[PDB]
């Protein structure tokens, strides 16, 4: 077996080059929960608040476009539509509420949560919704009718976090009982239960390609092929946590950014690290207050924008110099248990 | 029985007026489901821990005392049965396999515990578990058994102080065959293993001297030349090497400086001068 | 035996095994080996007859800071003075 | 015990080759 | 110095057992299967009655020396300090518990 762990220095994986500090936008007065962009023309992207309100940020110029009031507490998620002009907002008030974009008003809410609600999930083809919160439930939502269709039972725990693919299972879960489950929605059952992380789960990311999904937790960064089920890849990490939050580029890139502040770029095919950062804080903050509570990368891949505990969005940019005159990363030891 | 009827009543309405309100706290559980089992009815007893699996199955207080009203009544099966349950929840903990294994000793049968540490092996838990079954077969024999429980146990640490006790208790065997058949194995697996392994760490000073000290003991001249040979090698009348050890040493002795590195050539010309002289 | 007969064993070997031969390199090592409080003193006392080399090994309580300090002066009176500073901590 | 658990399943897939398709 | 993962424990207390079950297996010599149905595949295993009682009595018995030894410590516990004010017990066992942080 360890023959071939000897054959396994000979993968020696996907060099990537580094990724530094573009553009820094302030103007949030509450931390910047979360974060969507525009999933047709990368044009703008939209930011969750503890303020309550939401801005829509020209993703150019990183001036501001109009800001979006309507919540009465923080907003945890936010979701815009690849195929409608809606956009979904979800805040810690129990509220789901619907913005049409064209008239930037709001249109639908949808009721019935029994306490706040932190993650949305729009279902790709289906025009449905999925929500889930402290409740410890999920909820798939007729995006038409409001009507909570179907109610999907399981973590003993509050969900962190929802999403939504199109063939089995569509709904993949990821609670604080340290539980990844794959749901079966027309059954209402789950498909399988990874169980492998030791402590809550509070990011999971999908890949937009080749279908399966990354999970997180304290120490823990791993990987998930969904259909079946099985392990995938671990990714390499010393203790970087907590990790807030996961997001995959289309370039096999992997970010996970951390309550420590410090920015940690992976390569998902393999599970090496090869990047770290830390942030700039900023001017008169705290050390408390250097963090990282969301991230997306735009439809191009080459952008990253994660908003911080500091009331910032900051827009961190790929170098286009790079190859190998100085890029290597972290450099690959394969260490043993 | 009225003196006891309302005593058992109102107990269960107070005990589980408190659990209705708090799922957790499991300190409540185990009091309220010790109540049940001094009345000496298992069934209710049994509901109430298997009540209380289901709010939280992680914690092993719970998962302990309910192995315990099984066994001090003696139930068999069902504490039997339980820990089919008990290990196939929890693969990975420590105390649920020895607690396990400990009350299987009791129960003098080590046919089980044969096939309990088969599969505790086949997890390939980590260092103190592996020990706790290569010390219970010197409770037993498995003289030809413990030889390949080496076999399994330096493939779960393909290490090399691992490979120091199979050394060490092979000889207690009292077989050199045996024992030295491995040596000429570590010459090629553990050289196949570490060259073609970048690296993991197996040749160290003391695996040369594992060679060395076992020609030692069957007292061989060129047996030890062989190792000397072979391993420096690979490295990264009689007093002839007494001078080439210390001249080496005398050498290796790092020089940073210019008086440092001339207080050193007057050391190894001494040790040339009384031992490629041209070289030198 | 290891450290602790053994001791009882390498007094008498050494001072037996340098009144012998009285070639530096092999003596040294075998100082070296025997390293593992009146080894030094009879290991420095060879020394001196490199002397800096016993310096410094009396370098690497208050009878050995007198005696190094003497040694010191043996080669001249300037580190003596230095010596103290030394000897203060 | 026996039925519930297998020693595969701890083991990821991916770690042994980095081209695994999915 | 130090504290020991609740493994290390474990492995310990494994020991302990061993070697008290092994001086009850000496001080006995001093004084001195498997079958499953077809119907179903229920396991049945013959057993002596004999070495149950005795793991049931060590098993209380332990549970009782335990017990008693944390009382002994309880009653110590209480007696011992009675240096600052305290109004209740558990404020004076609140405030041995700040003798323990020192």
């Amino acid at each position: 077996i360890v023959n071939r762990y000897e054959k396994l220095l000979s993968q020696r994986p996907e060099w990537h080059a580094p990724w530094k500090l573009s553009r820094v936008i302030n103007g949030h007065l509450g931390w910047v929960r979360c974060v969507a962009i525009d999933p047709v023309d990368n044009e703008w992207f939209i930011t969750g608040s503890n303020d309550t309100t939401m801005k829509v940020w020209d993703l150019a110029t990183g001036k501001l476009k109009t800001t979006l009031a309507g919540h009465v507490m923080t907003v945890r998620d936010v979701a815009v539509s690849d195929r409608h002009p809606y956009l979904f907002s979800v805040s810690e008030d129990k509220t789901v509420k619907c913005w049409d974009l064209e008239k930037n008003q709001i249109i639908r809410d949808y009721y019935g949560h029994l306490s706040g609600v932190r993650t949305v999930s729009i279902h790709p083809t289906l025009d449905l919704i999925a929500t889930a919160g402290r409740d410890s439930v999920i909820k798939l939502w007729d995006m038409r009718t409001r009507i909570p269709v179907i109610t999907l039972v399981g973590h003993k725990g509050p969900i962190n976090q929802v999403q939504c693919t199109p063939v089995d299972p569509q709904v993949v879960s990821s609670s604080t009982d340290a539980t990844v489950r794959l749901w079966d929605v027309v059954a209402g059952k789950t498909m399988k239960v990874l169980t492998h992380h030791k402590r809550s789960v509070r990011a999971t990311a999908l890949h937009p390609k080749e279908f399966s999904v990354a999970s997180a937790c304290t120490d823990d960064i791993r990987s998930w092929g969904l259909a079946e089920g099985s392990l995938l890849t671990n990714f390499e990490s010393e203790k970087t946590g907590i990790i807030n939050t996961l997001s995959i580029n289309q370039d096999d890139v992997l970010f996970a950014g951390g309550d420590n502040g410090v920015l940690s770029f992976y390569d998902y095919k393999s599970g090496h690290k090869y990047q770290s950062l830390a942030t700039r804080e900023m001017v008169g903050s705290l050390e408390g207050e250097r963090s990282v509570l969301c991230s997306t990368f735009d439809k191009t891949g080459l952008r990253l924008i994660t908003g911080e505990a500091d009331k910032s969005i900051k827009i961190w940019k790929q170098d286009e110099t790079a190859t190998k005159e100085s890029e290597p990363g972290l450099a690959w030891n394969p260490n043993l248990s | 029985l009225e003196e006891l009827r309302e005593y058992q009543r109102r107990k269960r309405t107070e005990y589980e007026g408190y659990l209705k309100r708090n799922r957790l706290d499991m300190g409540q559980w185990i009091r309220y489901a010790q109540f049940e089992i001094e009345q000496h009815d298992m069934r209710r007893a049994r509901s109430i821990f298997e009540r209380a699996l289901l709010v939280d199955s992680s914690f092993i207080p719970l998962w302990i005392r309910y192995i315990d009203a099984e066994l001090k009544v003696k139930c068999i099966n069902h504490a039997r049965n339980l820990m089919n349950r008990a290990i196939s929840t929890l693969p990975r903990v420590d105390k649920l396999w020895y607690k396990y294994l400990i009350v299987e000793e009791s129960l003098n049968n080590v046919e089980i515990v044969r096939s309990l540490y088969t599969k505790w092996c086949s997890l390939e838990p980590g260092v103190n578990a592996w020990n706790s079954f290569v010390d219970f077969e010197i409770r037993q024999k498995n003289w030809n058994g413990v030889r390949e429980i080496y076999s399994k146990y330096v493939m779960a640490h393909p290490q090399m102080q691992t490979w120091l006790k199979w050394v060490r208790f092979e000889n207690r065997h009292g077989n050199t065959e045996f024992t030295r058949s491995v040596y000429s194995l570590a010459i090629d697996t553990v050289a196949n293993l570490q060259n073609l392994q970048i690296w993991s760490d197996m040749e160290v000073a003391k695996l040369v001297n594992s060679f060395a000290h076992w020609e030692a003991a069957q007292q061989e001249y060129e047996r030890s030349s062989a190792l000397y040979q072979i391993a420096i090698e690979k490295w990264p009348x009689x007093x002839x090497x007494x001078x080439x050890x210390x001249x080496x040493x005398x050498x290796x002795x790092x020089x940073x400086x210019x008086x440092x590195x001339x207080x050193x050539x007057x050391x190894x010309x001494x040790x040339x001068x009384x031992x490629x002289x041209x070289x030198x | 035996f290891p450290p602790e007969i053994q001791y009882e064993l390498w007094i008498e070997y050494l001072e037996v095994a340098t009144s012998h031969q009285l070639s530096p390199e092999h003596i040294r090592f075998l100082f070296e080996k025997a390293l593992k409080k009146t080894i030094f003193i009879a290991y420095s006392v060879f020394e001196e007859r490199l002397i800096s080399k016993s310096i410094e090994i009396l370098r690497r309580l208050q009878l050995w800071r007198m005696c190094i300090s003497k040694a010191e002066s043996t080669l001249g009176p300037s580190v003596t003075r230095e010596l103290y500073q030394e000897c203060i901590q | 015990i026996a039925k519930n658990v297998k020693l595969d399943d701890f083991i990821p897939k991916r770690q042994s080759n980095f081209e695994l398709s999915v | 110095r130090g504290g020991i993962s609740y493994d290390q424990l474990a492995k310990l207390s494994y020991e302990k057992t061993l070697r008290n079950l092994a001086t009850q297996t000496q001080n006995s010599s001093k004084q001195d299967k498997v079958q499953k149905d077809t119907k179903t595949g229920k396991i049945t295993i013959a057993d002596d009655d004999k070495l149950v009682n005795k793991l049931a009595v060590s098993l209380q018995s332990e549970s009782k020396k335990r017990y008693e030894a944390r009382k002994r410590q309880m009653q110590n516990a209480k007696t011992l300090y009675g240096v600052e004010s305290f109004i209740n017990d558990k404020n004076k066992q609140f405030n041995e518990k700040l003798s323990r942080e020192s």
